[PDB]
């Protein structure tokens, strides 16, 4: 009931989601097979949100794999939990974007798309009372960030009440893999924000940060990065498949962490994270969790909070504990950093308690913020985009089919104006 | 042999009584499941304390609770029982 | 005074009875009572039902 | 031949009737299942469960209650848990989506095809019932599926069935410490409806709960079942004159004759005393004296306000136990004469007293300890206007930018409503010291 | 009916009120665990039932280092004391007089006022109040001060009868002692009703001139401590031929409001190994008290006057023998009384003999007096602390340790004014006309 559908574009939404569908699986105790053999009973009330009944007694989750290359859904078959996906639910192209917005979003986007809205129309049509939509993808490639905003468009327009999710990839400066990042993030942001309900911004900086100091392993993977953000986009929704003090859900998150319509860009993160030996040594409690999530290393962003101000922040704590250590520990550390938080608003804290700990944990906390420090990657990845845009660098790969430049300047005004007034209100008083 | 737990106002250390929470309860009945050890300890959770939310694992039952509490009153008092005698008690060499 | 330690501890138990009146009135030797005994404080409650 | 029913509204409602309901049934002895126990074999005797249950002619009893919620995972939990055969199954009325934390989208889009069925079965209810006495509304303020089907069903009623009366014991935010961000909206826009539709409010916020119970009970870390059941225990204090014989009773229809002055000024303040926790209750005799002037203890409040910053207007206790009355009429003099508090002029004689014989039941596994004397006393002061004075300034300070403005507007609500439960509001504030001043 | 309420403040206060709450418990048969072993409101004084069996102390322990507390709530004794009448700080003093009287003794002063109310709340018949404290401690000093100062104004006429502990001469374990010595005689002068000294000094020769132990401890000297109490109190409770209320101190003993300073004695105190080698006729036992050596301050009453002097006697004792033994004591000449008191004895008599403790030192005995002396020769003790105050701060010592905890520096002046006026005020009445 009240259930979710998936989809996922382009390779970096693959492995996302290859590796998010492992940890479901996991948290629900289903087999490669796809057959239940779980150990507790309320491990199967509310597994309609994420999986389909099938004859056999088999599940199958709700999610479609698009991308505009085959070997990435070659490769993520084949891994392990592939066999859940419907094969049907895979949609392909035969020739690839190759990192160029305007081809991802206008040429084959065009005559690509119709299948895959076929799908998630029969998928909407078909589930029982739909609560919203939810996106994996990246920003810095091409056919990521044309498919992607060309479909959530379409199906903004198709389900306008429904709620809308979204995990972003944005392009980092410091580790940078290609060149032309800066056209298609402007132009996916310029795209995004008229139809994303919410956006969630992860960075491969701030992955590769918390991965090399936090957990102290040497070697990390984009298993390891895979693993860290399924396991912090599975606590947003734990709570709507398990009992707990409080219910919340998405639509709640949203009603609680966005004032204003333009202002839907937030910053997540998760805890606690130890490494193995030091593990031993930390004693779980509420004000150690919390102590660990405020702390802006943690972030799952490159933008430091302590820069700008918390215009708004909800926590979502799981496991058995008391309303005692959460709320006590929320105003503590709300009076303790009045100064940064905005003041127009008093108690801008939200709280939720899930009964369900996650497997191996006994407690966890998933904390999702709206600051106005998330600013500075528009500001950065902007600046290079004029810098390299005076110039008319590369314009001809984008110009060459339908594409002007009344559009790139457009995006550009609109991008300025939505960093003004989300900057205007870090500086507004009551 | 102590006592199986203290009087409210004891300040002191009662082990594990932040490192595994124990919420709820008043505190005899806190700090007599610390002494005598009915708790899971550890940072990890089998699966039979797990999927037991609030609503399920307490606020329930009938009289379960009731048989439980007289065993413990039980052995609370036989525990503290082991003291008589018209001498007192050896205040002077206790201090 | 009032008996304290009898009252805490039998406090849960109630004795119920089933009787019959026995009296000179020829009407009232059919109709039936019950008869509770709370041991607490050693306290007789007489209820008559109706048919 | 009483009975009332109960309404319960949302994730705290549901959570408190829950707690609410095991008392009872612990209290009357009705097992889980229904039967009495399996093994009492005569029953036929003192009928006084008719308030709260009803007989099905053979066997087990059924609540002359109603759930109401848009979220399915709490009314799932009670249908699963050890209650599942005792409620009734289509009395748990359940929603489909949640109205999350908004006042307009449970006021006027989702409320209304729930409604109808609450409407239809508190009629099915009623024609069972034959000397209702009132109505008890149990709501979460705060949430916005409670605040909208509150008013709505508080609306409804006041129309369908008109004199009867309702009593509503609402849960405001604390000043300090509340869940959410968004409440200050949905709570004015709740207090506006149910000014001019509820006979009798008292205050249930939740931190000065959590006060008593620290101070108390001497718990360090309790959660939301301690503050049911203490909820649930001053409820129980209250009705217990309904169903159990004392030396004097107080109904229902006994409070809106004794204790409100005004229709407009029905906004309460609750206490209750003793609360000990067994390791240390037994240490002291608990003389129905030290109990009452525990009972005026501002520190023992059940709401976030000290009224020794205001007046009193009436205050009604109620002793259940042992209680003499002598030494109650020895204890009132003597707090009336005591000089730190005070009443207001135009009311000289301000206490109304009920007695019970039955002592409070303890609950195994609870808190409490067993005792013999309790008080449960209702006071209306004029110092409860200063929640409603700060709870004013948080709403305006927000509401001058107006901050999540759209997400009210967009479902269906007049821009414009915010402006009238300003002015009511401001219009109740200004009423309170009117009365307060002396002639 | 009639009760007393004990109030104990730092670890001497409370090491003092586990000997004598342990007397009395002994002396009314009440079991540690509260409970009355089984067999006429006697304990009523000093107890409360509490409906069905077992009987509360009306008592209150504050200290803000919880250490000696914990022992209490970890001692054989947990279930006799009420689990919150044992108020416990957090931070200790540490010795300071401005730290426990302006700084950390006020969040806690609170609770105990209220405790107070709630325990006097319950007497109907309620005599006075009864302090015990140091002095020469931080917390002890400080703390009580203020708690007397609130008391003074929140009940007033209630009597309020002292036993404080005065640092000895020249036995001490501070350095600053003689600091907060004068700062606390300031306060009780004009806030207290009687006075008691308590050094320690004087009962450690006792001690070793009569139990015959080399190597005493606190403990011996809280027993001897317990007994005066005992014997001070057991009118209040216990028959006998001539009943003395703690009124009966409040008109016989302070003959000015001012001068409210003396003194107590206690005799027979002899070990068991010796002690059935003496008759102990009740002429005897009277001269001990009056013994200079005997005494339980170091003071010498031969360098100066007597003013008033209250025996009470438990036991066996006869009037008419008691009257002989004061005959013989006027006729004494070494012992001097002043002019202007033509009569000074006010005599109290009990029939309860002294209870002995398990594992104690006195040995059971069947009289026993306890003697309370108002005399001018307890001036001498504050014109050698008041040498030692002055000699330390002549240099300014210490004093930033009390400045910067909110204490005016002036402070110092007047309660030095005060001693002096008090030595002056002594000797003026010492005189004779
Ligand atoms: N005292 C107390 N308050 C509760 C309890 N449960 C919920 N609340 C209050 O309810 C507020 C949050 O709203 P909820 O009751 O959880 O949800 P709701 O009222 O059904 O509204 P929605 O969230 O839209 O479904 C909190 O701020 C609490 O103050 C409870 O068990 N005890
Ligand atoms: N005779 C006797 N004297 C004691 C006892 N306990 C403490 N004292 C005296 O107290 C003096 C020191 O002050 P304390 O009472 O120990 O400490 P305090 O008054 O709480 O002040 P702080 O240490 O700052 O907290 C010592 O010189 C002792 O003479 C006792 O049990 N018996
Ligand atoms: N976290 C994460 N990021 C990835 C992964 N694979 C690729 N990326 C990011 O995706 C960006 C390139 O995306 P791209 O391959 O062009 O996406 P496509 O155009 O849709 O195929 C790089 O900057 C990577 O940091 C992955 O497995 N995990
Ligand atoms: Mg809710
Ligand atoms: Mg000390």
């Amino acid at each position: 009931m009240r259930e979710i559908v998936h989809i996922q574009g382009g390779q970096c939404g693959n492995q996302i989601g290859a590796k998010f569908w492992e940890v479901i699986s996991d948290e629900h105790g289903i087999d490669p097979t796809g057959t239940y053999h779980g150990d507790s009973d309320l491990q199967l009330e509310r597994i309609n949100v994420y999986y389909n009944e099938a004859t056999g007694g088999r599940y199958v989750p709700r999610a479609i794999l698009m991308d505009l290359e085959p070997g990435t859904m070659d490769s993520v078959r084949a891994g392990p939990f592939g066999q859940l996906f419907r094969p049907d639910n895979f949609v392909f192209g035969q020739t690839g974007a190759g990192n160029n917005w305007a081809k991802g979003h206008y040429t084959e986007g065009a005559e690509l798309i119709d299948s895959v809205l076929d799908v998630v129309r029969k998928e909407a049509e078909g589930c029982d009372c739909l609560q919203g939509f939810q996106i994996t993808h990246s920003l810095g490639g091409g056919t990521g960030s044309g498919m992607g905003t060309l479909l959530i468009s379409k199906v903004r327009e198709e389900y306008p009440d429904r709620i809308m999710e979204t995990f972003s990839v944005v392009p980092s400066p410091k580790v940078s893999d290609t060149v032309v990042e800066p056209y298609n993030a402007t132009l996916s942001v310029h795209q995004l924000v008229e139809n994303a309900d919410e956006c969630m911004v992860i960075d491969n900086e701030a992955l590769y940060d918390i991965c090399f100091r936090t957990l102290k392993l040497t070697t990390p993977t984009y298993g390891d990065l895979n693993h860290l953000v399924s396991a912090a986009m599975s606590g947003v929704t734990c709570c709507l498949r398990f009992p707990g003090q409080l219910n919340s859900d998405l639509r709640k998150l949203a009603v609680n962490l966005i004032p204003f319509p333009r202002l839907h860009f937030f910053m997540i993160g998760f805890a606690p994270l130890t490494s193995r030996g030091s593990q031993q040594y930390r004693a779980l409690t509420v004000p150690e969790l919390t102590q660990q999530m405020f702390d802006a290393k943690n972030m799952m962003c490159a933008a430091d909070p302590r820069h700008g101000r918390y215009l708004t922040a909800s926590a979502l704590f799981r496991g058995r504990m008391s309303t005692k250590e959460v709320d006590e520990q929320m105003l503590n550390v709300q009076n303790k950093n009045s100064s940064y938080f905005v003041e127009w608003i008093p108690n801008n804290i939200k709280s939720s308690i899930c009964d369900i700990p996650p497997k191996g944990l006994k407690m966890a906390v998933t904390f999702v913020g709206n600051s106005t420090a998330i600013q500075e990657m528009f500001k950065r990845v902007a600046e290079q985009f004029t810098a390299m845009f005076r110039r008319k660098a590369f314009l001809h790969w984008y110009t060459g089919e339908g594409m002007d430049e009344m559009e790139f300047t457009e995006a550009e005004s609109n991008m300025n104006d939505l960093v003004s007034e989300y900057q205007q209100y870090q500086d507004a008083t009551a | 042999n102590q006592a199986k737990s203290h009087i409210p106002g004891y300040a002191g250390y009662i082990p594990g009584i932040r490192s595994e929470n124990m919420y709820g309860k008043t505190y005899g009945k806190i700090t007599y499941m610390s002494v005598t050890n009915q708790h899971h300890k550890g940072p990890d959770l089998p699966p039979d304390l797990r999927y037991t939310s609030t609503v399920k694992g307490e606020f329930t039952d009938q009289k379960g609770v009731k048989k439980q509490e007289l065993l413990r009153q039980a052995v609370i008092e036989e525990a503290k029982i082991t003291s008589s005698g018209y001498g007192s008690s050896p205040l002077r060499t206790k201090y | 005074r009032k008996d304290i330690n009898k009252m805490y501890t039998q406090d849960q138990y109630i004795l119920r009875f089933e009787g019959k009146l026995i009296s000179q009135n020829k009407e009232d030797n059919h109709r039936k009572f019950i008869i509770s005994f709370f041991c607490g404080d050693d306290t007789i409650m007489v209820y008559e039902t109706a048919d | 031949m009483r009975e009332v029913i109960s309404i319960h509204v949302g994730q705290g409602g549901i959570q408190v009737g829950n707690a609410c309901w095991e008392l009872f049934c612990l209290e009357h002895g009705i097992q889980p299942d229904g039967q009495m126990p399996s093994d009492r074999t005569i029953g036929g005797g003192d009928d006084a469960f008719n308030t709260f249950f009803s007989e099905t002619g053979a066997g087990k009893h059924v609540p002359r209650a109603v759930f109401l919620d848009l979220e399915p995972t709490v009314i799932d939990e009670v249908r699963t848990g050890t209650y599942r055969q005792l409620f009734h199954p289509e009395q748990l009325i359940s929603g489909k989506e949640d109205a999350a934390n908004n006042f307009a989208r449970g006021h006027y889009t989702i409320g209304k095809e729930i409604v109808d069925l609450c409407l239809d079965r508190i009629r099915k209810l009623a024609d069972n019932c034959t000397g209702l006495q009132g109505f008890l509304v149990f709501n979460s303020v705060g949430g916005g599926t409670g605040s909208g089907l509150g008013s709505l069903l508080l609306e409804r009623l006041s129309v369908d069935y008109g004199k009867k009366s309702k009593l509503g014991f609402t849960i405001y935010p604390s000043p300090q410490v509340s869940t959410a961000v968004v409440e200050p909206y949905n709570s004015i826009l709740s207090t506006h409806s149910l000014l001019e539709h509820t006979d009798v409010a008292v205050m249930l916020d939740n931190e000065a709960i959590y006060d008593i119970c620290r101070r108390n009970l001497d718990i360090e870390r309790p959660t939301y079942t301690n503050l049911n059941r203490l909820i649930a225990q001053v409820i129980s204090s209250l009705t217990a004159s309904l169903r159990f014989d004392g030396a004097l009773n107080v109904d229902i229809t006994e409070f809106q004759t004794n204790l409100v002055p005004y229709p407009r000024i029905h906004f309460m303040l609750s206490s209750y005393a003793p609360i000990i926790s067994a390791e240390k209750a037994y240490h002291e005799q608990l003389s129905v004296a030290e109990i009452t002037n525990s009972a005026f203890e501002p520190a023992n409040m059940m709401a976030k306000c000290d009224p020794r910053h205001g007046k009193y207007m009436a205050c009604s206790m109620m002793y259940r136990g042992d209680v003499v009355p002598k030494d109650v009429n020895a204890s009132i003099a003597t707090i009336k004469t005591k000089r730190t508090i005070q009443f207001v002029d135009w009311c000289p004689t301000g206490f109304k007293v009920g007695i019970n014989y039955q002592p409070p039941t303890v609950v195994p596994g609870g808190d409490l300890a067993k005792v013999m004397r309790a008080v449960c006393m209702i006071s209306n002061s004029t110092a409860i206007a200063e929640v409603f004075s700060r709870l004013d300034h948080k709403f305006d300070l927000m509401y001058a930018k107006r901050a999540f403005v759209h997400w009210y507007v967009g479902e269906g609500m007049e821009e414009g409503e915010f402006s009238e439960a300003r002015e009511d509001l401001a219009a109740l504030e200004k009423d309170y010291e009117e009365v307060g001043i002396e002639t």
